[PDB]
């Protein structure tokens, strides 16, 4: 009677014992979700940047490991209820590549406003940025037939463009930029933030951005606590 | 002298002090606060009734009270308590320093839970510190107005060690209020609200622990022919006494949230 | 049973009208979201207006704004589509989408290609 | 076009016909003939054990059969077994996945199962002699993430995937016995009858369905709510079943009336439901709820007769003894909570 | 499409299936899920309470 309850109560202290290095591991690694818009080849940055795959990279001696969902269905609004302790949803939108920007925009403004994923910040790669410049260059694959009001807007004084661009390629890159941006500050109601960038298969020094976007996050986290 | 400016010192630290308890009942940021305010507290009332009971018992005729050792107690409390709070708020400094200049450092190796720990240390510190004299080191002496007592002039060493402890206290919270304030001007710069707020508070913060604990520091060195001719030690421990009243008010009631109100009402 | 059945489609002259119509039953009509989708011939499914629970907030797809407007009407639980100055990329098939929560600004899974939520669709052929 | 709308035509008029069966045998409601039953006063229960342990939200728990132990599934990647009377921990079993959703412990006592986004359900054992707790089986074969799954016994457990079916597993040989097919939405929950003959299944196209598991065919089927089913549990006897929903309401459905008979619902409820039990005598249906809190309805009544305040984040899973004697509510604050 | 007739094929047989059950009044059921909510009332430890010498969690 007695000898059990010693004996359990040592079981429980091995236990413990093994619960606090694993505590230990567990608070040193930030979690990411990728999540793709779909058909945004994605693939080639996640190899440069069966449920559910898995990936581990190092910044500064911090690890991430990011999540991709795998063989899972279409609907997915009861899977992504998991992902709210997540510190950032990598965001990759297929940009050029169609209506795919509608639905990549519609998405975003879900997974913005809803009730769990409220307090959840998202790191937003628009992936295929040259695809879209020869598209635009070439004056034929053309996106105001999708979005008519692309017309009428002028890129603006301030954001300083690349050297090696077209004030066309710049102008669709932020037309886009202003599109998600839009849906980003029409919404108060969960404390997060977006990091809007652009990407391709070109740079590669995208996980020090993650990394960058990341340390901003917990530090505008912690800026909470001083509140009441 | 009357107990006109005393009396204002206690009663408004006190009132305070228990407000900012009040709003405190209603992470680890919360176990430094309260810890900070209930040090306060019980500073205030073991120092002030004493000081205060002397002028009920003979006007600028009796510094001590009838017993044959009445302000040793006094001046070891107040000794004590300065410390306690230059190390209480020496830590919020540095977890506030620690929370926004090194984010994942402190995103694991500093968790709530060891927030109880902190206060208790203070408190052992400067007891040892405050009994250090109790071992044949140091002497009380009472001063011109009377009512209180406080660390002998020269003759030793002590007063050297208490100058620069509290030196190295005030220019380590000022270092981490600069730092703060640097990586919030640059968070800043990297999103264009909220870090306005911040950036307001902390620089009261920082001027009014700057401007009220730096003349006992300054005072605590310059001979005592010229200080107390003047009567200029009184004044300077009483301004270590505002930052006392004030740290609750600066760190419990004007918060962020309430200074963008203040200030969307302009 | 969470009913929805449209009515309204049908074959059209370019730069002509329409008003499809879309009745709903088994739910309190009050509390959701409201959705218009569509499918073209050999492609998938696309997002075109929605109305919020009121009519305070309204949004449409890119290609149909000025010309679509949606309404809706809480006294008979009925969700209206006028079709204005077609043209023959609006040949498709319409449906009347319902998002699954209740007193919810998001919306998740209203395109998804199984959705329950959904009716059955009108036609809505413009040809010459 | 042609044979599709006959088709359709046909099974619309099927439905008229079911609807008009149904409101033929429909004569008097619930709260018609039992209102003069005396109400069951006010249920107060207290928190009597919190069990600490876990570093992530809790998505599923299970009692065990002799109303002692616990299991509980983080998604920090940890199934932890407590003894909830001395609030020991009798084990701590690491996962492969840390998405975990679900778990359950067999009726024996020898088996855990656990299952998440890996579309996988792992089958651990407790019992090695002179060994560790080490994975027994691997049950592949769904296509979506697992979001219940229970025992039968030691060699069969049923499992609701996110692919819109079930599956009868046997666990020897790995392969699946039998696959439930009918449902058009993600599975959320299950619910074995006090027999191990039939099953309910709740899924997210608002409908819940009857499975007798020896055949592998859909008895009946159920469309009273509005919107997805996350709960589903039998009425004690196994002639009713209680499913929640995300449209804030409760229901009571009949197996042998074939209808819902009541409705569990307020105004200052806009919250869906997330977990559905009932006491051992069956008067008594506990549900937790979007907005921290957990009622107690009268069964009989459909009056809430109390409230579980107790947690600071969402309450995800429920669970009343096999004896009805305690309540464990665990939540995404990372605390497990039992109630008397 | 056979895609489609065939499901709903599928659906109608299970409509079918569905539709052939007889089915008792709701006020037998309700009366039986009474006289079960009152042939156990006194082996609820929630619905009464039960002494703090029984209780396993005190
Ligand atoms: C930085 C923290 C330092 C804390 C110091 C400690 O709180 C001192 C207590 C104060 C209290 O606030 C009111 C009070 O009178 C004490 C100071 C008395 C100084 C001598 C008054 C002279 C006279 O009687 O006129």
């Amino acid at each position: 009677q007695r000898n059990e309850e010693k004996a359990q109560r040592e079981a429980n202290k091995k236990i413990e014992k093994q619960l606090q290095k694993d505590k230990q591991v567990y608070r040193a690694t930030h979690r990411l979700l990728l999540l793709g818009a779909g058909e945004s080849g994605k693939n080639t940055i996640v190899k440069q940047m069966s449920g559910i795959f898995e990936t581990k990279f190092q910044v500064d001696k911090v690890n991430f490991h990011m999540f991709d969902v795998g063989a899972q269905r279409d609907e997915r609004r009861k899977w992504i209820q998991c992902f709210n302790d997540v510190t950032a949803i990598i965001f990759v939108v297929a940009s050029s590549s169609y209506n795919r920007l509608q639905a990549a925009l519609k998405l975003f403004d879900s997974i913005w406003n809803n009730k769990w994923l409220r307090d959840t910040s998202v790191i937003l790669f628009l992936n295929k940025q040259d695809l879209l410049a020869e598209k635009v260059l070439a004056g034929k694959s053309k996106i105001e037939d999708y979005f008519p009001e692309f017309a009428r807007y002028t890129t603006p004084e301030d954001a300083t463009p690349e050297p090696g661009e077209d004030p066309r390629v710049t102008r669709a890159k932020y037309f886009i930029r202003d599109e998600f941006l839009r849906i980003s500050t029409a919404s108060g109601d969960g404390r997060h933030y977006c990091y809007p960038h652009f990407t391709c298969a070109v740079d590669t020094e995208n996980i020090r951005r993650v990394f960058n976007d990341c340390r901003d996050i917990i530090q505008r986290m912690h800026l909470r606590q001083y509140e009441l | 002298e009357s107990p006109a400016i005393s009396s204002v010192m206690f009663s408004a630290g006190v009132l305070g002090n228990l407000i900012a308890l009040a709003l405190l009942a209603r992470s680890l940021f919360h176990v430094l606060v309260t810890e900070l305010v209930f040090t306060d507290l019980l500073g205030t009332c073991l120092i002030s009734p004493v000081v205060l009971a002397s002028y009920a018992r003979n006007q600028t005729l009796v510094a001590l009270a009838p017993e044959s050792r009445a302000c040793t107690y006094f001046a070891f409390a107040m000794t004590f308590f300065s410390l306690a709070t230059m190390l209480m708020l020496f830590a919020m400094a540095l977890e506030r320093y620690l929370s926004i200049g090194h984010p994942y450092f402190y995103q694991r190796r500093v968790s709530r839970s060891g927030g109880l720990a902190v206060l208790p240390v203070i408190y052992a510190v400067s007891l040892l510190f405050c009994s250090l004299p109790l071992l044949d080191y140091g002497q009380y002496v009472q001063y011109c107005p009377g009512t209180w007592c406080f660390i002998r002039h020269g003759r030793t060493a002590y007063l050297q060690l208490y100058a620069t402890l509290l030196l190295l206290l005030i220019v380590s919270v000022l270092a981490c209020n600069f730092s703060v304030i640097l990586n919030l001007i640059r968070m800043h710069r990297r999103s264009r609200a909220e870090e306005t707020d911040h950036l307001i508070l902390l620089a009261i913060m920082t001027i009014t622990f700057a401007v009220c604990s730096l003349p006992f520091t300054i005072f605590a060195y310059m001979n005592e022919t010229s200080s107390r001719k003047e009567k200029w030690d009184l004044q300077a421990l009483r301004f270590l006494s505002i930052n006392s009243i004030i740290d609750p008010w600066v760190f419990a009631i004007l918060r962020p949230p309430v200074l963008r109100l203040m200030r969307s009402v302009l | 049973q969470v009913q929805l059945q449209e009515s309204g489609g049908g074959l059209v002259q370019p730069g002509g009208s329409l008003r499809l119509s879309c009745a709903a039953s088994g739910f309190t009509f009050s509390n959701y979201k409201m959705n218009w989708v569509r499918q073209a011939p050999g492609k998938g499914l696309e997002w075109v207006s929605d109305i919020s629970q009121s009519g305070a907030s309204i949004s449409y797809t890119g290609s149909v704004k000025g010309r679509f407007t949606i309404s809706r009407d809480n006294a008979k639980n009925t969700l209206y589509l006028q079709m204005n100055s077609l043209k023959p990329e609006d040949t498709a098939v319409y449906y009347c989408a319902r998002c699954p929560a209740p007193f919810t600004r998001d919306c998740f899974d209203v395109t998804s290609t199984t959705y329950a939520y959904r009716g059955q669709g009108t036609q809505v052929t413009v040809s010459s | 076009q042609s044979e599709l709308d006959q088709l359709r035509q046909e099974a619309e008029q099927l439905k008229n016909q079911i609807r008009d069966a149904r409101k033929a045998c429909a004569d008097a409601t619930l709260s018609q003939i039992t209102n003069n039953i005396d109400p069951v006063g006010r249920i107060q229960m207290r928190t009597r054990r919190t069990l600490r342990g876990h570093l992530a939200k809790i998505y599923a728990m299970h009692w065990g059969t002799d109303s002692r132990l616990l299991v509980s599934a983080s998604q920090d990647g940890k199934l932890i077994i407590w003894d909830s009377y001395t609030t020991n921990k009798v084990h701590a079993i690491p996962l492969r996945s840390s998405w975990v959703m679900t778990c359950a412990y067999a009726p024996s006592g020898n088996y855990v199962a656990c299952g998440g986004l890996d579309n996988i359900c792992s089958i651990y054992n407790l019992k090695t002699r002179e060994g560790n707790v080490r994975v027994s089986r691997e049950l592949a074969g769904h296509t979506g993430y697992l979001s219940c799954c229970r025992f039968l016994d030691d060699n069969q457990i049923v499992t609701s995937s996110g692919d819109t079916t079930c599956a009868l597993w046997d666990i020897e040989t790995g392969q699946q016995t039998t696959t439930f097919t009918g449902h058009t939405g993600d599975v959320m929950s299950l619910s074995l009858a006090p027999d191990t003959r039939l099953f309910v299944s709740g899924a997210c196209d608002a409908s819940a369905k009857l499975w007798d598991v020896r055949e592998g065919m859909c008895r009946q089927t159920f469309t009273g709510h509005e919107s997805d089913i996350n709960a589903i549990c039998f009425f004690p006897n196994g002639n009713a079943f209680a499913t929640g929903s995300d449209d804030a309401t409760c229901r009571l459905f009949d197996l042998r009336a074939d209808q819902e008979l009541m409705t569990y619902s307020h105004d200052n409820i806009i919250c869906g439901i997330t977990s559905v039990s009932f006491s051992k005598s069956g008067r008594l249906l506990l549900a937790g709820y979007d907005d921290f809190n957990c009622n107690v309805w009268d069964a009989l009544k459909a009056d809430r007769a109390g409230v579980l305040a107790g947690h600071d984040n969402r309450v995800s899973c429920l669970g009343v003894t096999d004896d009805g004697m305690a309540v464990a509510t665990g939540s995404w604050d990372s605390f497990l909570k039992i109630w008397n | 499409n056979t895609a489609s007739i065939a499901q709903a094929r599928k659906l109608v047989e299970q409509l079918k299936m569905e539709a052939n059950i007889d089915r008792i009044k709701v006020s037998k059921a309700a009366a039986d899920l009474m006289a079960y909510c009152e042939a156990h009332a006194k082996e609820d430890p929630l619905l009464t309470p039960v002494p703090a010498s029984e209780n396993p969690f005190r």
